[PDB]
RNA sequence: AGUAGUAACAAGAG
RNA sequence: CUCUGCU
């Protein structure tokens, strides 16, 4: 989380190289969900170690 | 600038850098799924190399059998199982002539081994097929099940403790018209009893279980290995004993010797060939394995070799030695788990057992399996495929190398009767053969003669992966000889790292492995220090035993930190307790407990070395301060390590996955057996150190020992009148319990 | 999907 | 709802 707090250049993610046999929206949603989870962890005061 | 590690060989000779050609850092290729396909392929391939043999139908088991012995002589270089009885007998006769009395002395040594060998010897060995359960069981468990079944069937001639008596019971069992076994079915536990007819028991006594060799390196394709039943192993032990006794008397047979004994024997023999060769004679050395060696070593030829070796011996000895080849010649191969069928449209799985391949429709299989099933269907009987020819992963390695060395000795100038001659080294399917001849044409003629003679005896040299060069450099069983054996450290890399016995045994084993590699595999001192550092780091991470002063967080960190604060002399702490690592090149041979003893705190020393701690558990002496290690190549090795038994010498959890299977009862029985044995040790402390003897039941021995011990303790005053009275009354109560039942 | 490769996992048994 | 992670 601290390392992610070190780069301030993120932005809305977009699929540039599609996965031919995969479902690209699923990967985009996975990244968005991870970002949401880590943000909820940051703004949260509880101490989940193995989120 | 394209870096190319292989270009290093342009300067460093291949052998001196052979370690680079071993990817052993990576994981070995494992086998996924069933081995039924591999077993079917092996059976079909073995029957293909002998197709020109004679087809018969066994009158006892009823299965078709193929006899390639004295078949048409080979007409092509492909592997062939048509061994000639006359040629093998001639090879054995010439081996006897060149080594007078070898067979006689070996036979007498086997006679004494047979006399003095007990049934408990069969406990050694692992993954022995248990005919009573149709699955692989530990050798001791399978032996116990077979003995119990024999006792329940009236075969009560095995209590003498002699292996030969057990073999007599084995034959008596096969000759019985019927058998009774006990099997558990859960639907609630039901100890059902199953009745086996004569033919079914015969088939299941000759059955050979098959599986897939896992973690096998150097082969792209997986192969199937087999383990025998309990009936076979008894005769196999004696056969191997005789063959090993013969091998020890052969200069060219290096199989019985192992490790540095193997390397020294091979070096001496190759040196002798280089010495006795004439200076003007052109010398060449051939390196090669034998293609389909196991598939072509027919058991009838092994019977012929045994009968020749046991010439003039007592008829009973001939019987004991010849039974195993007979049974193997009529052996059967279990297919295995079966296959797995999937339905994508309906999205479901299923596992089809191998026993129902003799009837299932062929549309469910892919082409390769379709043809393998079609080809093997004639040999299928009661879920097993008849495999009379060949030797599917045979354990007659000793006998096979005897045959190979006999053919190898056939190259003496008194036998070749030509300018050229040959010698070399044989071990299982591997051989390194040196040819001496005046000119290259002589070398070629000798090579052809040896190859054709091997074809005659059934040994098929692998022209695909064998090559000839000038004498001086060669390869033999993954040992690379370049004018002298060179150390190949990559072989011992998998041994490094945490062994996984326990904290103490694993530290001792790691330091001992580093030390042994320094001594043998030319592990330099700086690299030894590297290996020590990396092993300590891996050990700490695996055992969550980082130093207390560190901030690393783990579920064991709190206790280690408290202990670190508690101790006054930090240096005395073991690495398993967050102590520093005091090891180095100097003291790799010293156990950590003894190394840090003077530095240990008194209270910590007492707690760590408290004999009454519950973590330490001691089994029989044979399983003390020793471990089983599996090298990248070769069979299991028994490595002994120097370790002081401390609280860290605990036992890891035992796999409980048998608790939710129909066969949990065996586990329960094991528990109870241990409950009895540990009490017997409570009455007879020396039972663990040396095996006890007697014919009386355990209860009788224990109660008599208790009574006498009570009387002696009273006389010495160690116990009072009331204690002696209670002990006597309890003994009388035990007697009454035994009587009433 | 993916791992993987001659047969499997992508939980299994009650 | 319980059991198993080499059986």
């Amino acid at each position: 989380i601290k390392c992610m707090k070190t780069f301030f250049g993120w932005k809305e993610p977009n699929i540039i190289k599609p996965h031919e046999k995969g479902i690209n929206p699923n990967y985009l949603l996975t990244w968005k969900q991870v970002l949401a989870e880590l943000q909820d962890i940051e703004n949260e005061e509880k101490i989940p170690r193995t989120k | 600038m394209d870096v190319n590690p292989t270009l290093l060989f342009l300067k460093v000779p291949v052998q001196n850098a052979i370690s680079t050609t071993f990817p052993y850092t990576g994981d070995p290729p494992y086998s996924h799924g069933t081995g039924t396909g591999y077993t079917m392929d092996t059976v079909n391939r073995t029957h293909k190399y002998s197709e020109k043999g004679k087809w018969t139908t066994n009158t006892e088991t009823g299965a078709p059998q193929l006899n390639p012995i004295d078949g048409p002589l080979p007409e092509d270089n492909e592997p062939s199982g048509y061994a000639q009885t006359d040629c093998v007998l001639e090879a054995m006769a010439f081996l006897e002539e060149s080594h007078p009395g070898i067979f006689e002395n070996s036979c007498l040594e086997t006679m004494e081994i047979v006399q003095q060998t007990r049934v408990d010897k069969l406990t050694q060995g692992r993954q022995t097929y248990d005919w009573t359960l149709n699955r692989n069981q530990p050798a001791a468990t399978a032996l116990a099940n077979t003995i119990e079944v024999f006792r329940s069937n009236g075969l009560t001639a095995n209590e003498s403790g002699r292996l030969i008596d057990f073999l007599k019971d084995v034959m008596d069992s096969m000759d019985k018209e019927e058998m009774e076994i006990t099997t558990h079915f859960q639907r609630t536990i039901g100890k059902k009893k199953q009745r086996l007819n004569k033919r079914s028991y015969l088939i299941r006594a000759l059955t050979l279980n098959t599986m897939t060799k896992d973690a096998e390196r150097g082969k792209l394709k997986r192969r199937a290995i087999a383990t025998p039943g309990m009936q076979i192993r008894g005769f196999v032990y004696f056969v191997e004993a005789l063959a090993r006794s013969i091998c020890e008397k052969l200069e060219q047979s290096g199989l019985p010797v192992g490790g540095n004994e193997k390397k020294a024997k091979l070096a001496n023999v190759v040196r002798k060939m280089m010495t006795n060769s004439q200076d003007t004679e052109l010398s060449f050395t051939i390196t090669g394995d034998n293609t389909k060696w196991n598939e072509n070593q027919n058991p009838r030829m092994f019977l012929a070799m045994i009968t020749y070796i046991t010439r003039n011996q007592p008829e009973w000895f001939r019987n004991v030695l010849s039974i195993a080849p007979i049974m193997f010649s009529n052996k059967m191969a279990r297919l295995g788990k079966g296959y797995m069928f999937e339905s994508k449209s309906m999205k479901l799985r299923t596992q089809v057992p191998a026993e129902m391949l003799a009837n299932i429709d062929l549309k469910y299989f892919n082409k390769s399996t379709r043809e393998k099933i079609e080809k093997i269907r004639p040999l299928l009987i009661d879920g097993t495929a008849s495999l009379s020819p060949g030797m599917m992963m045979g354990m007659f390695n000793m006998l096979s190398t005897v045959l190979g060395v006999s053919i190898l000795n056939l190259g003496q100038k008194k036998y070749t009767k030509t300018t050229y001659w040959w010698d070399g080294l044989q071990s299982s399917d591997d051989f390194a053969l040196i040819v001496n001849a005046p000119n290259h044409e002589g070398i070629q003629a000798g090579v052809d003669r040896f190859y054709r003679t091997c074809k005659l005896v059934g040994i098929n040299m692998s022209k695909k992966k064998s090559y000839i060069n000038r004498t001086g450099t060669f390869e033999f069983t993954s040992f690379f000889y370049r004018y002298g054996f060179v150390a190949n450290f990559s072989m011992e890399l998998p041994s490094f790292g945490v062994s996984g016995i326990n904290e103490s045994a694993d530290m001792s084993v790691g330091v001992t492995v580093i030390k042994n590699n320094m001594i043998n595999n030319d592990l330099g001192p700086a690299t030894a220090q590297m290996a020590l550092q990396l092993f300590i780091k891996d050990y700490r991470y695996t055992y969550r035993c980082h130093r207390g002063d560190t901030q690393i967080q783990t579920r064991r960190a709190f206790e280690l930190k408290k202990l670190w604060e508690q101790t006054r002399s930090k240096a005395g702490l073991l690495v398993s307790d967050g102590g520093p690592n005091l090891y180095n090149i100097r003291n790799l041979h010293i156990p950590e407990v003894c190394l840090k003893w003077e530095l240990m705190d008194e209270d910590y020393q007492g707690r760590l070395c408290n004999p009454m701690n519950p973590f330490v558990s001691h089994k029989e002496i044979d399983s003390v301060n020793n471990a089983v290690v599996m090298p990248a190549h070769g069979p299991a090795k028994s490595m002994e390590y120097d370790a002081v038994a401390t609280t860290h010498s605990w036992i890891p959890k035992r796999n409980r996955s048998i608790l939710n299977t129909s066969q949990r009862g065996i586990l329960e029985d094991e528990q109870m057996y241990q409950k009895c044995c540990n009490l017997f040790e409570k009455f007879f402390p020396s039972s663990s150190y040396r095996r006890p003897v007697g014919i009386s039941s355990m209860v009788e021995a224990m109660v008599s020992r208790a009574r006498i011990d009570a009387r002696i303790d009273f006389e010495s005053g160690r116990i009072k009148k009331e204690e002696f009275a209670e002990i006597m009354k309890i003994c009388s109560t035990i007697e009454e319990l035994r009587r009433q039942k």
